[PDB]
RNA sequence: GCCCGAAAGGGUUGACCCUCCCCGAAGGAAACACGGGCGACCGUGGAGUACGAGGGGAGGUGACCGGGGUUGCACCGUCCGUCUUGGAUCACGGGGCAGGGAGUUCACCCGAGCGGCGAGGUUAAGGGGGUCAACCCCGAAGCCGCAGGGAAACCGACAGGUCC
RNA sequence: CGGAGUAGGGGGGCGGUGUAAGCCGUCACCCGAGAGGGGAACAACCCAGACCGGGGUUAAGGCCCCAAAGUGCCGGCUAAGUGUUACUCCAAAGGGUGUCCCUGGCCUUAGACAGCGGCCCGUCGAGGUCAGGGGCCCCGAAAAUGGACGGGGCUUAAGCCGGCCGCCGAGACCCCGGCGCACGGACCGAUUGGUCCGUGAUCGGGUAGGCGGGCGUGCCGAUGGGGCGGAAGCCGGGCCGUGAGGUCCGGUGGACCCGUCGGUAUUGCGGAUCCUGCC
RNA sequence: GGUGCCCUAAGGUCGGCUCAGGCGGGUCUCCGCCGUAGAGUGCAAGGGCAAAAGCCGGCCUGACUGGACCCGUAACAGAGGCGGGUCCAGCCGCGAAAGCGUGGCCUAGCGAACCCCUGUGCCUCCCCGGUGGGGGCCAGGGAUGACAGAAAAGCUACCCUGGGGAUAACAGAGUCGUCUCGGGCGAGAGCCCAUAUCGACCCCGAGGCUUGCUACCUCGCUGUCGGCUCUUCCCAUCCUGGCCCUGCAGCAGGGGCCAAGGGUGGGGGUGUUCACCCAUUAAAGGGGAACGUGAGCUGGGUUUAGACCGUCGUGAGACAGGU
RNA sequence: GGUACGGCGGCCAUAGCGGCGGGGCCACACCCGGUCUCGUUUCGACCCCGGAAGUUAAGCCCGCCAGCGUUCCCGGGUGUACUGCCCUCCGAGAGGGGGCGGGAAACCGGGAACGCCGCCGGCCA
C-alpha cells in the first residue's frame, strides 16, 4: 500500500541523523508532503522519523484531489487533464485508482515533482505537537484519517 | 593518571578462554585455506601467542591479499587509512 | 495638526479626491430553510456565491501632490567602542568642533595570473651611436637547464617492450 | 598547490568525586557566531532558522479588565483568597468523625445511643457498627525600608480534576510581483567580460578568516572638453543611486577645472587615559 | 599495587612423568586411593598452560651474521628515538623424522646532537712520490630520572616596572557540614504516676545573626577593628498589659499562649567586641541595615619606612612572637 | 553379502560420572618368560624383545538406566525486571509515568537426551 506522509515539526533541536534521514524523504520544509511505498526498509526510516512526522494509507479520491490542486511540474507548472490525456492514454482519477493499488508509478508521467507543498490546515491542528494521534496530540500513524488532514490542507 | 597503550592493556575479557575450551583448538585451523579478495574475520585464539595482532582490531573484517610465509597479509580500514596484517589462519575466520 | 514651498521633481495635453464596469491568485462569509446534539455548536443547501492583492478600461471635478521643519496620539525600543563563556552594568575608554594619524622598503626562498624565446634561455659591469638621464646597436663573463648515484675514490641509464 | 584563523569555552542530558555549591570528563542539540514570536522581564526553556514590497492561513500558547480573542459547554471537587507557577525562582517526618468516594467483615423488625427498673422486657422502631485504602483541603509553618498570583481582583470562579466546542495569534507555510546568486546554453565583444533563455521543495542569518566586483582622493603619459556672458571652494535645497556617492537649481566667491583610456601613490578615521589649535 | 632487575641457566630442543590437598594404614621420609589443577611458573596484577608452557634427565649456545616489509608508543589524524611481529639468504643446534630455534609463555626493567673509546676493512690530506701522525664510512659502548636531554644557591618591610579579579585576605552572591532556634516516637527518672518537669538512643526540619567550602562580581571605586554621634526595622518577649497548666495554700517559683505601643541605664581593669566584677533597678533582651554610619569626627589596635628583646639562620635576614 | 571384529579420523559432555545384563574361531586385550635391540639414581612391576599352556574375570564389543553434570524444546514466571527515541506528564525533590519500538535471569511443571558422521580394511560365503 502507498503511504501519506507529512511534516509538522523543526529540525531545531533535533539530532543530526532525523535531520538527514528527512532529506533523504526530501521533507525539508514544514507542511510537506511525500507518497512512498511501504516496505520494511520505510518503515525503519518512518520509525527514526516518527516524532516529526504524521503518516498513514491515502485513498484514490484523495489522491486526484491532491494531484489536480497541489500538484506541479518542473517550473511550478499546474497538472491538467489535457497533460495526462495526453502523455497517458487516461485521465486523472484513473491514473490515481492505479497509482494506489500498483500498476503504475507517479514517475511514470514525465517532469513530475516527488514533493506537494500544502497549506496550513483550516481549523489548525487541533490537537498537541507534542504528543502522539492517540493519546490525543499530532503525531505519529494515524490511519484513514490522515485524509481529513490533508483535506483540510489542500 | 594517565596511561599509555600497550598489548595486554584491558585484555580482561577480550582475551579470557572460556573455561571450557581450555587448551588447543581442533586442528581445521591452523590448516586453514583462503584466497584472495576473500574476506575475514580477526577472532584471536588466545593460547597461541604467535601471529596475533593488536587486540584493537579483534571483532574486524578485512580481505585477504597476500601470503607471506604461513602468514596471510590482511588489509582493514581503521576511518579513511588502510593498514596491513599478517596473520597466522587460526586467529582468522571466514565470511558465510 | 500648524508652518515654508520660485528653480532644479510631477502636473491644466489635466493633481488630489469621487463614483462605474470587466478579469481576478492564495483564500473566503452571513441572513435564511431543513434536520442531529442535555448543550457550546455542528451537517446539507444557500455557495465556491458576496468579497478578495493587483491588472485594464470609461467617465465627472477642476489645483494641488510628492518633499521639508516642528509637534500630538497609539504601539515598539536599557547608548557607543573593547577584551571576555558572558556588557544597560556598581568593569575599562567616552566635554564639543576642525585639521593630522598606523602592513612600508631591500635582500634571499615557496607558489600563482599573464607574456617571450625554446634543448636552450638570459645578459651584468661596461663600450659605441644619437635630436644626449628617455632612444638604438654590440657585449654570454657568469647563473640556471640538458645524467644521476655515492662520505669519498670511482663507476656511468628505456628518443617506447606490454596492459587498463 | 596555496592562504588562514583556533591551544580560557559555556547551557542542557549522561558518568566519577564531593555535605552541597562546585571540580573533572563525555555526548554534539543549542549560545558563543542566531534575528523574529511567547515565558512579566530572562545568552543558551517552548515555537521557529532572516533578500524587498504586499495579501492570507497557522505554531507555541492564549481568550473577565490591563490586552487581540469565550464573563464558553457538560460532569464533579476546594472554603483554605488554598490556588490563580511547564521549567527557570516553589518546605518535611508526623498527624486530622474537615469533606467527597472504593472495599471487606459483623449486626438488623428491633438493631447502635436514652431513659424506667433489676443479661432482659417494653419504651422512641430504621438503618447501624468496625476496620483497611484513595482525592482535595487543614495543623506541623518564625525576619529584618513599604507589597507582590506580573497587577486589579476572582468563591455553583476569573481556582483544581476529567472531557468537549469555537475564535485570536509570527518574518513559520500558501500566493502575487521585484532584486541578486550558483549552474548550464546561445549570441556578442581591441583583454579579467556584456544581453538574453532555462533550472532552483533540495539558493538568500553570520564573529575569527578566506574569495569576487565597485565608489572616492592626489600626480604622470595620451585623448576629448569647459572657463571673467564667471573656475575651484562654502551655504541651503531637487533628482538619480541597495550603498560607497554622483549630478543639477539658487546664492556667495573672484581664476582655474573636469571626463574616458592606461600607470603610479606620505591614497579614505569616532576612539589610541592619541597630537595641535579653537571654543 | 608494582618496575629502574636477575639468569650459562631461569636460554634452544628431545624424551619420560604428573600437581596442592585430603582418606585409609605404619610412628613421630614408606604402600594404596579420591583428586579439572583448588599447585607451580625467576620477580606485581591480569591472562594463558596437564601425554603440558609444570618436575626429572641427555645433548647444545638461534642471547649469531647480511638485509627487506609491517604494527604500537602516537586510535580516528602528523614523528625523532625505543619496542614488537611476519620473512629472504648464510652458517649451526636438537631430533628417527616432521618440525622448532633471531634470548626469558604475553604485557615493565630505559636515553638525542656534538665529543671520546673499541672493532673491522677500505677511501682520502692543497705540484709529485714515500714515512710518521691526522680526517671519513660501517658496527658496538660511556648520559642526561625535570627520563623528546640547560653546566647553576638565597633576602627584600628601601624595593621598581609591566600586567592580572585567568588568583588569595576584605564585604557581596551560592551552599549549609558546622552554628543558633525547633519538632516526632516514647526508653527511663520522678513516694506510686511515660507526658507537672525532664525527655535519652534513633528519625524529620526552619533561618541565614557564627564558622567553613567554592571562586560567580570588583586588583588602584572604596581596602580596615573598636568607640562617639544620629535614624530606622524583625521577633525567636527581658520588664510593662492580658491569659492557660502545675509535683499552683499565701509570698513566690517553673513551663506555655496573645502581644513589638513604650522602655532596656551608670561605672572598674583591658585597644577591645564579647566575657568577668560593683552598686542600683520594673528590668537593666538578642539581632539587621555594605560585620548601618571616616565627601560625620576620632585614632587606642592592625599592615610600610626607625629602633629593642627572645627564638630560628654560616649570613643578608625572618617570626600569622612581644614592645 | 555377514560379522556381540579392527586402524586412521571429524564434530569435541545431547558424547561426561555412576549403575546394571550379556559375548568371545578370525581379531584387542589381560599372561610366561626374558640372553640379546632397551633399561630401570635400586626390581622384564613400567617400557622393548619371542610365543602362546589358560580364561574372559577386567579393558574392548552389544543392550539398557535419568541418581549427578551438560544441551535443546513446550507452558508458566511474564510481556515481569532493564532499555533506545519523544513529552508545556506526576512530584518539594529523590525519582517515577505515558506513547512508539526491542526484551531477560532465577525458579516451577512437563518432554527428549547414557553420542552422531566419514575413509580403509581383515576374516567367514
Amino acid at each position: 500500500a502507498k503511504l501519506a506522509l507529512i511534516r509538522l515539526r523543526s529540525g531545531i533541536r533535533a539530532r543530526g541523523e532525523v535531520r538527514d534521514t528527512l532529506a533523504m524523504l526530501r521533507l525539508h520544509r514544514i507542511n510537506h508532503l511525500v507518497i512512498v511505498d511501504d516496505t520494511p526498509s520505510y518503515r525503519g526510516m518512518i520509525q527514526k522519523v516518527k516524532d516529526y512526522i504524521t503518516w498513514g494509507e491515502i485513498d484514490k479520491e484523495t489522491l486526484a484531489k491532491l494531484l489536480r490542486k497541489r500538484g506541479r511540474l518542473i517550473g511550478n507548472k499546474p497538472i491538467t487533464d489535457e497533460y495526462v490525456k495526453e502523455k497517458l492514454g487516461m485521465t486523472i482519477e484513473e491514473f490515481a485508482e492505479k497509482v494506489v493499488n500498483g500498476e503504475m508509478k507517479l514517475r511514470d508521467l514525465p517532469n513530475i515533482k516527488p514533493v506537494f507543498r500544502l497549506h496550513p490546515p483550516r481549523g489548525g491542528l487541533k490537537g498537541s505537537k507534542k504528543r502522539s494521534f492517540k493519546e490525543g496530540g499530532a503525531l505519529g500513524y494515524r490511519g484513514e484519517k490522515i485524509n481529513e488532514l490533508i483535506e483540510r490542507m489542500l | 593518571v594517565k596511561k599509555a597503550h600497550s598489548f595486554r592493556r584491558k585484555t580482561r575479557g577480550k582475551l579470557s578462554k572460556h573455561p571450557r575450551r581450555r587448551g588447543l583448538p581442533p586442528l581445521t585451523r591452523f590448516l586453514q585455506e583462503f584466497e584472495v579478495g576473500q574476506k575475514v574475520h580477526i577472532v584471536i585464539e588466545p593460547s597461541y601467542h604467535k601471529g596475533m595482532p593488536d587486540p584493537r582490531f579483534h571483532g574486524r573484517t578485512g580481505t585477504v591479499v597476500g601470503k607471506r610465509g604461513d602468514a596471510y597479509i590482511v588489509q582493514i580500514t581503521d576511518g579513511g587509512k588502510v593498514k596491513t596484517f599478517f596473520i597466522h589462519p587460526v586467529h582468522l575466520r571466514p565470511q558465510k
